[PDB]
């Protein structure tokens, strides 16, 4: 348990704990990110790991949404324009915020005064705030916004909406900073500054501070930040509250009598088309069947999938990916028993197969025993395996693996607090 | 009779290669230079240590590199300052230059002489009959490992030997035969 | 029975191993086991004096074939991976013959045999 | 087997108590001898183990 | 091993691990700098200690 | 000073791990510990280096 919180490991000849291995999912040091099967993504705010969407036909409209958004923070006053990269224009910025409670951030609202060409893009990031009130190098969320997605306006009216693949879980009483980075020197953003006239209302001026609990920052390398106390960005943060179920509907549709029987044989709750599938259809050998899919919603639904326009192939994609930890040299501590413990949230149609190797990942074995289950919280559940892996003799190498897989895009598994300990019995 | 080191240049245009001696009994060994591409190798805990290749007959390292996604080269290590080939078995990281962290996996590409397996890497056939009969090594299977192009392929194999005898008759009327050297 | 069922087999003291190399036979290595006491299967085993034992020398051979190394003109020496080498079965390598005198056969459009039967390029 | 890969034989006979292992180098008089004999633990030794566990627990706190 | 990475020690009556001492060469708290024979120098980036040059 | 010779394990191209395990006191038990290393050279260029010093004690 103590090693779970370390989250540090040396590159060249690291001192490792004998017969112990644990992963807090807080740093890349313990992970073999270069492994061919490594396809997991970390979420450092929650100390959790999950699968990111990968693309590798008909359209579909998300009718019943899996959450409703609400704009909790909104700094609407703007007075001036600030270049995103002031200190490198020929001849990044950030804005801090905080909440008083635990909120599930789903999307961001920004205002851009001007943008670059078609090919240019801006990187949007949420980074944490260090003890001395400055942005830190940890990144909780990241996304890329193309030129076409960035709306622009001469009166700070256009609001471009930023969505992330994983939701940002903001802990109560902790500060967080939005960070905006782009290599192109033709990007500007509206900023509100105290004592300056409003753009749309020059008769009025910004009397008090725009946003009192935040500060505008600027940097020439996204490391050393210069605060602007009197100034803040014009922005808006949306928080979400998930609901009980979510429904998708597809536009209406190899001969229809064979086809509908063939289709409804596969479209069922247990194959990769997960959830309560339905349809209605028309008689007279008409071609237009119309499909519906309903599924149980939760707090970890991806906002970016909800906002994006779906298709029958982007939906019903079976995502796969694996965590692989660095090989551990147990020469000095031989073992023949392994206790494998991990917490895993499993929506319908998901799996988490533990695996281990005693030969540097040449061969991967599987436990025979079934794990004993203990409920952690409403979502997660603790799975523990205690098995004598070797009947006679002792192993001298350890490498931990977890295999994650999904039936569809929306429902994904999540793992946390991985602890593996070996014994010699 | 034993034929050893019978050498023929392999052509990528023409996979078949012929054996000189006609009455072939068994092919002892077929060896040819093979290129492995993208072999996964795990870094060993000892720093500046040695990591053993899957094949112990390697003689040249083509490329050593790491990837976080397919087709994206995170880093390519330079040979002769980051690593070297030692004993044709191991990637030795004793050079001063950079090396992967201990426990991490990386890719390796290298050339080695593979001992070809009958009915896996090649198949043996024949065309003619009698003394004009010939034996060929086709390298037909698709998954089978094929020799690098414009490289030598060595084949060891045995073949039968002819014998010529003389008939004699003595004064007692006993017909007899003396066996000649095969 | 009681002893084995309670504690199993275990050593009390002694039984240290020492190598001496006494020349009783060139094909064996002498080993000394020091005096000591133990309980095996619940039966006491007290030995007052050391016991001498001999192990046969290892002569089993491992075969290395097709051990490849690029020859360099600058450096003629090539190393062998396995250390305790016994004998070299074969060394083979491409060689160029220059100006070999050959006699034309009597038959026209025939075949003239080369001195070496392993040629591959003219 | 080669010296990097040689291992001692694997045995599970209850009737024998293992004292150690003797490694012989390939074609040489030299030999390496190591003792791996299971040895008892008296009540004083187990009390010392109990005390070491207490110290470990205290250091953990 | 875990104690090797701590690199902190209280000045007056410190609590110390029983039967353990480890130096990570990352902090001067563990070291007895005022001892007469103390003559090494620290390289905190490498977590290494060595000798510096001196005349005579 | 320890009477036993240290068993050696290589760590990297430069450093080597030295470990000593000795019963310092034949009878009775000590109650105080202070750890020391003496470093030395015999020319101004070539100097030793140490790292990852770990000492533990037991009652056996």
């Amino acid at each position: 348990v103590n090693a779970l919180d370390d989250g540090a490991m040396e590159g060249q000849n690291p001192l490792t704990l004998r017969s112990v291995f644990s992963e807090g999912f807080i740093s890349l040091d313990k992970a073999d990110i270069t492994h061919p099967d490594f396809g997991i993504v970390f979420s450092f705010e929650d100390a959790e790991a999950t699968l990111a969407y990968t693309e590798a036909h008909i359209w579909g409209r998300l009718i019943s949404a899996p959450f409703t958004e609400e704009r909790t923070i909104y700094q609407g006053q703007a007075s001036e324009t600030l270049n995103v990269n002031p200190y490198n224009i020929p001849n990044p910025l950030a804005q801090s915020f905080q909440y008083d409670e635990n909120r599930t951030i789903s999307s961001l609202g920004l205002y851009f005064a001007s943008k670059g060409d078609k090919q240019s893009n801006v990187v949007i990031q949420i980074r944490g705030m260090g003890d001395q009130g400055y942005p830190n190098k940890t990144i909780y969320a990241e996304t890329v916004m193309n030129a076409d997605d960035i709306k622009v306006s001469n009166n700070a009216s256009a609001e471009t909406r930023v969505y992330f693949d994983d939701p940002m879980m903001a802990e109560g009483g902790k500060e967080y900073a939005i960070v905006i980075i782009t290599e192109n020197s033709d990007y500007t953003m509206w900023v509100g500054t105290r004592t300056k006239p409003k753009i749309d209302k020059p008769n009025e001026v910004i009397s008090g501070n725009p946003y009192l609990q935040g500060v505008l920052f600027s940097s020439s390398n996204a490391s050393t930040w210069t605060p602007h106390q009197n100034s803040d960005l014009k922005f808006g943060i949306y928080t979400s509250k998930f609901n009980e179920t979510a429904t998708i509907e597809f536009e209406p549709i190899k001969l229809i009598l064979d086809d509908m029987a063939s289709s409804t044989t596969f479209d069922q709750l247990k194959w990769e088309p997960i959830g309560n599938y339905q349809d209605l259809d028309v008689l007279g050998l008409a071609r237009q069947v119309k499909l519906r899919a309903t599924f149980e919603s939760n707090r970890y639904i991806s906002p970016l999938m909800s906002s994006s326009d779906l298709t029958f192939t982007t939906f019903l994609t079976e995502l796969t990916g694996s965590y692989v930890g660095r090989a551990i040299d147990m020469t000095e501590a031989p073992y023949n028993t392994v206790r494998f413990s991990y917490e895993a949230f499993l929506p319908k149609g998901t799996k988490v197969v533990p695996k281990y190797s005693a030969d540097d990942g040449k061969t991967w074995k599987t436990f025979t025993k079934s794990p004993t289950t203990t409920r952690a919280n409403n979502e997660f559940t603790r799975y523990v395996i205690d098995e004598k892996v070797k009947s006679s003799g002792t192993n001298t190498k350890l490498q931990v693996r977890l295999d994650l897989s999904t039936e569809n895009s929306f429902l994904r598994p999540r793992v946390r607090r991985l602890m593996v300990t070996t014994r010699d019995e | 009779g034993t034929a050893e080191n019978e050498s023929t240049i392999f052509n990528k245009s023409n996979n078949s290669i012929s054996l000189a001696n006609s009455p072939v009994k068994e092919i002892r060994r077929v060896t040819g230079q093979v290129l492995i591409e993208k072999e996964r190798v795990t870094r060993g805990a000892q720093g500046d240590g040695q990591d053993f290749l899957s094949n112990n007959t390697a003689f040249e390292i083509v490329k050593v590199w790491t990837e976080t996604s397919p087709g994206v080269t995170t880093k390519e290590y330079k040979q002769g300052e980051d690593f070297r080939l030692t004993d044709g078995q191991t990637i030795d990281w004793s050079p001063q230059g950079q090396e992967p962290s201990g426990g991490t996996s990386y890719y390796v590409s290298y050339k080695y002489n593979k001992r070809m397996e009958a009915g896996k890497d090649y198949e043996v056939t024949t065309q003619g009959e009698g003394l004009s009969k010939k034996w060929y090594i086709n390298f037909t299977p698709s998954n089978g490992a094929k020799p690098i192009d414009q490289t030598v392929v060595l084949v060891d194999y045995t073949y039968y030997l002819a014998r010529k005898d003389s008939v004699f008759i003595n004064k007692y009327g006993d017909i007899a035969i003396l066996p000649g050297e095969p | 029975e009681r002893t084995y069922d309670e504690s199993g087999s275990y050593k009390v003291n002694g039984f240290e191993l020492f190598s001496e190399g006494n020349a009783e036979d060139d094909d064996h290595v002498s080993v000394v086991v020091d005096a000591g006491k133990a309980y095996v299967k619940g039966f006491k085993v007290d030995k007052p004096v050391s016991t001498r034992i001999s192990v046969p020398k290892s002569y089993d051979l491992g075969t290395a074939e097709n051990e490849s190394t690029i020859f360099n003109k600058s450096n003629n020496s090539i190393s062998l991976a396995n250390s305790p080498v016994k004998e070299i079965r074969r060394v083979t390598g491409q060689v160029l013959i220059e100006k070999e005198r050959v006699t034309r056969g009597a038959q026209g459009d025939g075949q003239d045999f080369l001195s070496n039967n392993t040629a591959f390029e003219i | 087997n080669i010296m990097r890969l040689v291992t001692p034989p694997l045995n599970t006979d209850p009737e024998n108590l293992q004292l150690g292992t003797v490694t012989v180098l390939p074609d040489s008089d030299e030999a390496v001898c190591i003792s791996f004999a299971i040895t008892r633990l008296s009540m004083e030794d187990l009390q010392k183990v109990k005390t070491r566990v207490d110290n470990l627990e205290y250091n953990q706190a």
